[PDB]
């Protein structure tokens, strides 16, 4: 209940700042002023053209390594179990495979950007 | 009247805010830009007056034409001048920008940047000293202090 | 003997970060199996009363079950006080 | 009855699903999926699943950032489409909105078996349990049980993650 | 049932229809797959929380992990398709017929 | 099709997670633990065909605990009659059902 | 009365950001043998007010090629999330007391990047697009290492509750137990707030203005306020996480003062770092995070899982 | 100065003092002056609800001692 | 003590609901007052709707979302 009110207040303040910024000052908009900026000149092509990503392989690995965090964040609660040997074995086992997955992609030139 | 006093005080506030925060575009052309750099140097420290360079024209308030404006360059200067949101000011620095200067009779040189954009302050010299440019900037501040936009609107 | 020594010297010269990472990981893997306090950690986890201890119905044949919390029978946490 | 907050959150969930299912430009699709993930996090929070809702929000934020990068890399067009820039996308969006409206109306104003079974509404508060005990969160305990009860699950999950890394590297090799 | 259950089920149905109906971009369909997974996560979490089944609180996490695996697989395939054709359109994938 | 390696080796790879009455952490019970316990013990060892018929009562109780459809129907009927009675003014709610009760610990 | 507390939180934060701009200008001036703003008011105390008034009385412009809805939404999201990041911080009592405050801050921080991404894309300009892609790269670089560092540090706390960190550090600072993790976390927060030497998204020398190049006036000012508020919030979070101030339940003002001085010192440390170093290349940042920070982070995660078990020092409150 | 940087730092410190002090004062003012109760778990919430019920004025912080047992 | 008080409060709420239901459902021809929906005769933990069905919205909010929303 309180968090919804806080979020509403923050969003309302930001929107009101936008409204003040957009309705208080004098506006003189013409085509030259609103045109796209490339430091002195008209752009050759469109900004919506395909923009190559040279780190595309690391981007896919980030997806798999981000879910490693989901499996590891309950660890503080897992340390309170009675069978500490089993939990420690499985926690260490999970990180070892994460370390081995990083080592595999490193040694097979997966961390280097496309040329 | 009460409204006259209110609009006068509002003009005072807005003019103070605008002249106390003057952001020139990161924009220079020739020899003059070196003296602009030296006016940004620790000896004069324009940042202590509230004057900060910003690269984007959208985020800049002043353009300092510091150097020769050639024909090939004039459309680019006009473009970056136009993209500046208002209120905007232009300061012409050096003989080349003021009237063409030492390349006045050249085939490829614009004979003064006032043929392309309106100019508020003309700073003479070849190049003007960093102190002279600081004087021109303070003169521009004093000119901004004299604006009466809201008084004019109220008297309409 | 000397081959591994030279390999470790080269690794320390070129990749100290990886050397430190492998040393820390190996220590974290092996040290817990040699520690005498791991059993103490297990016992501390066991000694935390999360839920209510349900009493047992007395039938006259439980000499090792207390009839009151302050009776000498049952587990003792004296070891925990001095730990 | 009581403030129907979860009803509004689930309606916004369905609205975002319609938004990214009408399939505008993947930028707007990812925006709709982010909105859906946030409102689903709120829904799960309203039933006591703080960890699960927050975790799914975090995971989908990371996934949608990767998806935005990939959309700019390989899924762009000269004029990216919005929900009102195309007859097909707008028609799909309107059809989804009105289908959800019809389902909701027929659900709360009378009792009908839509596809599986029927329901009257009454808000979510009715089916609660009013259980009163504990110095812990049962969700947290159940999730932490993965490292003591779910050894098999941890093994298969870790193997699948390592194999997934190997698989993406095998696929993106080329030649 | 609660009406939230119907809302989540219709979210799944809408995402399934969105996947089954294809526009030009391959990427849009991957987003529909991710939406189906999100709806499955929400529904399973609600069912598990309502019945207080403690041990399946970890099941949606496994669901999320294999969702990430699916998304990585789809993105890799999209990379190869776009490298082949310069575009992620589905109509380019017509070399094989029935 | 189904090679029961777990039963042959006594491993319990995933049987700890199949049912709601099976050894939850910290002994936290399921909301329908007793109904499922009764239904499981009714149907144990008699086969699936008989379990459906001779144990339909326990399964019906378990499903009612799970989804609470009949309870919601009864509550809806009671509240509809209550609203109908108030709208004509024949019935008045008691003070303890209007927010003026005397609370107890 | 709760809205009074919300306002008493948000408004002083905005004032602190406004004067942090001046503190930055003066500190970087004095490290550069100059003075910085000292004319607009005594010692330049009126400079932020003049800057704000100038920015909000200047004309905002919509680019012709821009996508209007996302263009307007992005600064709103940035500022609202920057304000929202402060509600779970215990100083020593939080406005919103959460069981999972750290992970909530993680999720909100992850959501904050979309303001930069969407502003860059909706500007429909090449430099803004380059800035947005650099932001994608930066998040891919730092996210996993930052989260695992939080996990390893909080393993000694016993939960994800921010107020428990005060009790955990009643006798000693957590830094004396996890200083390598503290250094890596400090660098990760430098990268996370897009601050030098990792100020890649704006990229002023290379990309002119980067993601916010199209923005002018009031919308631009909100991006600036969001960035500076995020800097202050991150430094305050670091102070709570690694420098535990002693809290007296009958005198919380002492804790408040100690907290404020520590977070000010950390903010000045950021300012010093900006004044001291050149800029990374944005592939070098990812190589640093994935080849040096990630292996040590994994090893120290293993070590910090094993250590409480080895020494029988597992914290309470499952 | 270098000590002319101090006034801005002092203003920023004064601004940063306000949130925590105001939060503490508001908690004390709205919780009987005794440090607003923390309910991280259901047992603490049950204690708070019982305290509210037995207060007689629908306020948990109104505490009844041994003078309420005649 | 908490368990005993919980038992008494739950039983009192159920008894009050039963008496109000007896008053309300008198005109229905084939309605049994207090009829269970389960074949079993053992005690069943009351559902949330059963305890607070005939009460104000504020009490229902406090019972359902009171702890979750408390921050
Ligand atoms: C049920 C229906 C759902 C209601 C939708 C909500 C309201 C949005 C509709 C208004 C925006 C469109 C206006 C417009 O086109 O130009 C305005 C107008 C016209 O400009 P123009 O140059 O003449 O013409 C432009 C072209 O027509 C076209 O120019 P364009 O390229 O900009 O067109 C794109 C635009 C056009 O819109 C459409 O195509 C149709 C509108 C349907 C959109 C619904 C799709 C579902 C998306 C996900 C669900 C979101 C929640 C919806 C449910 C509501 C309940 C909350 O689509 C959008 O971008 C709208 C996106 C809204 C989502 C914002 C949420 C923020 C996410 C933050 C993180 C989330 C955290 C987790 C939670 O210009 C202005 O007036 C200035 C800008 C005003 C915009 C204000 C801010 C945008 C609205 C706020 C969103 C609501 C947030 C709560
Ligand atoms: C190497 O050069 C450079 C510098 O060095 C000189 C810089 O400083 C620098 C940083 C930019 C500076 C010029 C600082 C600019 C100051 C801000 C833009 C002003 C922001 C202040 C307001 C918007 C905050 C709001 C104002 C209120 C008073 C706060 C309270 C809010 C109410 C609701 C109450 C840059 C980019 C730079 O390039
Ligand atoms: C810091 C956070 C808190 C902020 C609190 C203040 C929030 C302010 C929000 C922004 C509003 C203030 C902006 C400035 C004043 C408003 C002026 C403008 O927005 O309204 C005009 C509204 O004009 C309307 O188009 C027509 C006017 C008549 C409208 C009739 C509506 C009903 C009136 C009925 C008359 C009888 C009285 C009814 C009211 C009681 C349109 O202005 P326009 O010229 O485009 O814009 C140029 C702006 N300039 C001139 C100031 C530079
Ligand atoms: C509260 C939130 C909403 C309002 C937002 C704005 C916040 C309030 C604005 C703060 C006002 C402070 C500005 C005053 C500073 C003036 C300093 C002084 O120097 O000004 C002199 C005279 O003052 C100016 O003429 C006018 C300044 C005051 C303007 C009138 C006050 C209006 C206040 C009305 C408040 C209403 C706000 C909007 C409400 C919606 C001119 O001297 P100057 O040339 O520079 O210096 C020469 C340089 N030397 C010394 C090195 C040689
Ligand atoms: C027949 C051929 C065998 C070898 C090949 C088999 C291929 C499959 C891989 C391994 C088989 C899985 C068997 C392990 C099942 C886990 C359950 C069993 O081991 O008991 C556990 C014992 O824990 C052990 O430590 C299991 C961990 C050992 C496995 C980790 C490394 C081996 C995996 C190697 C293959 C995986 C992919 C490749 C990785 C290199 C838990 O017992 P405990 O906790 O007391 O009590 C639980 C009941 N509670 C909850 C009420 C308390
Ligand atoms: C978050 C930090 C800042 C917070 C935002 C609030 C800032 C408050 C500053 C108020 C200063 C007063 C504003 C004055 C400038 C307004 C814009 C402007 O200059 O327009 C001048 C314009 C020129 O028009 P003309 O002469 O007819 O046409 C000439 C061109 N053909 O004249 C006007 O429109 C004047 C209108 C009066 C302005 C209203 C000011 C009232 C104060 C509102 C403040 C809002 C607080 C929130
Ligand atoms: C946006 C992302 C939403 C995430 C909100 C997380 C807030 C939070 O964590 O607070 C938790 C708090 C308490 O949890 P505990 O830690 O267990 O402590 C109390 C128990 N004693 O939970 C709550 O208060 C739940 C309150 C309702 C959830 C809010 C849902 C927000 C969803 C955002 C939707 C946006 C509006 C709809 C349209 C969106 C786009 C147009
Ligand atoms: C003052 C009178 C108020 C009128 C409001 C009209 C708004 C409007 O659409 O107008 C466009 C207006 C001004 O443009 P012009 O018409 O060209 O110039 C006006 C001067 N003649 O532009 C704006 O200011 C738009 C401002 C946005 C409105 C606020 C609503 C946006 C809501 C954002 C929701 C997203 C939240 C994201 C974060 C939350 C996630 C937890
Ligand atoms: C048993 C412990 C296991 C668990 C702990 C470890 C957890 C995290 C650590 C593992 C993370 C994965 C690391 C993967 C290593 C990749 C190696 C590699 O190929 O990198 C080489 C470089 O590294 C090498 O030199 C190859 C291997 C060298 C040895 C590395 C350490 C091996 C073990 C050393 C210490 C052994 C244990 C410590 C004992 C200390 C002695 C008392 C290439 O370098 P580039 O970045 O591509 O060059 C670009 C610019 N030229
Ligand atoms: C931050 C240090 C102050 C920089 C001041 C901005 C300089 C703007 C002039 C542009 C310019 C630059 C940058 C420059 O480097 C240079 O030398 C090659 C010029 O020739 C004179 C220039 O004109
Ligand atoms: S005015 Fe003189 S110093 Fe300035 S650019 Fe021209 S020639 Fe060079």
């Amino acid at each position: 209940m309180n968090i919804m009110l806080t979020l509403l207040t923050n969003v309302t303040l930001a929107s009101l700042l936008v409204l003040i910024a957009f309705w208080l000052p004098q506006l003189n908009a013409y085509s030259e002023k609103t045109s796209p900026y490339e430091c002195g000149f008209d752009p050759m092509g469109s900004a919506r053209l395909p923009f190559s990503m040279k780190f595309f392989l690391v981007a896919i690995t980030f997806l798999l390594f981000d879910l490693e965090i989901a499996l590891l964040l309950p660890l503080p609660w897992a340390s309170q179990t009675n069978n500490l040997k089993t939990m420690l074995t499985m926690a260490l086992f999970l990180l070892i495979l994460l370390a081995a997955s990083l080592a595999y992609e490193w040694t097979q030139k997966g961390l280097e950007w496309a040329e | 009247s009460r409204g006259e006093y209110v609009v006068a005080k509002l003009d005072d506030l807005v003019n103070w805010a605008r002249r106390s925060s003057l952001w020139p575009m990161t924009f220079g052309l020739a020899c003059c830009a070196v003296e602009m750099m030296h006016m940004a140097a620790p000896r004069y420290d324009m940042d202590r007056f509230g004057v900060v360079f910003r690269a984007s024209p959208r985020q800049s308030d002043v353009m300092i034409v510091a150097g020769t404006l050639t024909n090939k360059m004039a459309p680019a200067l006009r473009k970056v001048y136009d993209q500046m949101p208002e209120p905007r000011y232009v300061v012409s620095m050096g003989s080349c920008a003021n009237g063409g200067g030492y390349y006045h009779y050249s085939y490829s040189v614009v004979r003064g940047c006032d043929r392309i954009v309106p100019v508020d302050i003309y700073v003479p010299g070849c190049p003007p000293t960093a102190e002279a440019l600081l004087y021109g900037i303070l003169q521009l501040q004093r000119k901004i202090k004299r604006e009466k936009r809201l008084r004019i609107w109220y008297r309409r | 003997a000397g081959r591994i020594a030279s390999f470790l010297k080269n690794a320390w010269a070129k990749e100290p970060v990886l050397v430190a990472s492998f040393a820390i990981g190996g220590l974290a893997i092996i040290l817990p199996s040699l520690s005498p306090y791991t059993n103490y950690a297990i016992r501390i986890n066991r000694a935390t009363p999360y839920n209510y201890p349900v009493p047992l119905r007395d039938d006259g044949n439980m000499p090792d079950v207390p009839s009151h919390p302050q009776d000498p029978q049952g587990p003792s946490l004296e070891w925990l006080k001095n730990l | 009855m009581t403030m129907y907050i979860a009803f509004i959150l689930s309606t916004i969930f369905v609205i975002g699903f319609v938004g990214f299912s009408s399939k505008p430009s993947p930028i707007y699709g990812g925006l709709g999926l982010i909105v859906s993930g946030g409102v689903g996090c709120g829904i799960v929070l309203n039933f006591g699943g703080s960890f699960l809702g927050l975790m799914v929000f975090l995971i989908y934020l990371g996934g949608m950032l990767v998806v935005f990068g990939y959309t700019t890399a390989m899924a762009t067009e000269m004029y990216p489409e919005v929900w009102v820039s195309n007859k097909t996308v707008f028609g799909a969006f309107v059809s989804g909105l009105m289908m959800e409206f019809c389902m909701v109306y027929y659900a709360l104003k009378e009792e009908e078996v839509e596809i599986i079974f029927k329901f009257n509404g009454l808000g979510d508060w009715v089916i609660y349990d009013t259980g009163d005990s504990g110095f812990f969160s049962e969700e947290a305990m159940g999730i932490a049980a993965l490292y003591s009860y779910g050894t098999w699950l941890v093994i298969v999950t870790g193997w699948s993650l390592l194999i997934g890394v190997v698989v993406i590297m095998e696929i993106t090799r080329g030649n | 049932m609660p009406l939230v259950y119907m809302n989540i089920i219709m979210a799944f149905a809408i995402a399934l229809a969105g996947l089954l109906m294809y526009r030009s971009h391959l990427m849009s369909s991957l987003l529909c797959l991710e939406g189906m997974m999100l709806s499955l996560f929400i529904m399973s979490t609600l069912i598990i929380l309502n019945t207080h089944f403690t041990l399946a609180n970890m099941m949606p996490i496994i669901l999320l992990v294999f969702a990430a695996c699916e998304a990585a697989l789809g993105l890799s395939l999209l990379v190869m398709v776009s490298n082949t054709y310069g575009t992620d359109y589905v109509q380019n994938l017509n070399l094989l017929q029935c | 099709p189904f090679f029961d390696v777990q039963k042959r080796l006594g491993l319990d790879l995933d049987r700890w997670m199949t049912i709601q009455s099976a050894e939850q952490p910290h002994k936290i019970p399921g909301r329908c633990h007793a109904f499922e316990k009764e239904w499981i013990e009714c149907a144990h060892g008699i086969g699936g065909i008989r379990a459906e018929k001779e144990c339909k009562i326990e399964f019906d109780d378990f499903v009612e605990c799970l989804l609470r459809q009949k309870t919601m129907k009864r509550l809806s009927a009671i509240k509809r009659q209550r609203d109908k009675l108030i709208k004509e003014g024949k019935y008045t709610p008691p003070p303890h059902h209007l927010g003026k009760e005397d609370p107890r610990p | 009365m709760f809205m009074i507390n919300i306002l008493s939180l948000i408004i002083p934060i905005l004032l602190a950001v406004a004067f942090l701009t001046l503190v930055e200008r003066k500190v970087l001036g004095y490290m550069q043998l100059r003075k910085g703003p000292n004319v607009v008011g005594p010692y330049g105390l009126l400079q932020p007010i003049a800057d704000a008034l100038k920015l909000f009385t200047k004309e905002p412009l919509r680019p012709a090629t821009s996508s209007i809805s996302m263009f307007i939404i992005a600064p709103i999201l940035a500022l609202s999330l920057a304000l929202t990041m402060w509600v779970p911080l215990p100083m020593p009592y939080p406005l919103i007391n959460m069981n999972l405050g750290v992970l909530f801050m993680l999720a909100m921080s992850s959501l904050a990047v979309y303001s930069i991404l969407w502003s860059g894309w909706a500007s429909n300009s090449k430099y803004a697009l380059i800035g947005a892609l650099r932001a994608v790269a930066q998040t891919i670089s730092y996210e996993v290492t930052l989260a695992i560092i939080l996990l390893s540090v909080l393993l000694m706390n016993g939960s994800y509750t921010l107020s428990t960190l005060i009790t955990t550090q009643e006798h000693i600072w957590m830094i004396f137990t996890s200083w390598p993790l503290a250094m890596m976390w400090f660098i990760s927060t430098l990268a996370e707030t897009n601050r030098a030497p990792f100020d890649l998204t704006e990229g002023e020398s290379e990309l002119v203005s980067g993601f916010n190049v199209e923005y002018a006036a009031g919308p631009f000012a909100m991006f600036f306020m969001a960035e500076y508020a995020n800097i202050i919030m991150m430094n305050a979070f670091t102070a709570i996480l690694f420098l535990g101030a002693s809290h007296d339940p009958h005198t919380p003002e002492l804790y408040t003062i100690n907290f404020v001085l520590k977070t000010l010192a950390l903010t000045i440390t950021f300012l010093w770092i900006r004044a001291s170093y050149p800029r990374f290349r944005y592939d070098q940042l990812m190589h640093l995070l994935w080849k040096s920070f990630l292996p040590l982070t994994l090893a120290l995660c293993m070590w910090h899982i094993s250590l409480p078990i080895m020494t029988a020092s597992i914290p309470p409150q499952s | 100065m270098w000590f002319e940087i101090l006034p801005g730092i002092a203003v920023m410190a004064a601004c940063l003092f306000i949130p925590g002090m105001a939060t503490a004062h508001i908690h004390k003012f709205t919780n009987g002056g005794k440090e607003k109760r923390v309910a991280h778990f259901s047992y603490q919430w049950n204690l708070m609800e019982r305290d509210r019920r037995i207060s007689g004025v629908n306020r948990y912080h109104v505490t009844k001692g041994l003078e309420n047992i005649d | 003590l908490f368990q005993a008080e919980k038992d008494r409060r739950v039983l009192q709420m159920l008894r009050e609901n039963l008496e109000e239901e007896a008053i309300i459902m008198k005109d229905v021809p084939d309605w049994k007052v207090g009829e269970s929906v389960f074949h079993t005769t053992r005690w069943v933990t009351p559902m949330m709707g059963e305890l607070y069905g005939l009460r104000t919205n504020e009490e229902i909010l406090s019972a359902t979302y009171g702890f979750i929303w408390y921050t």
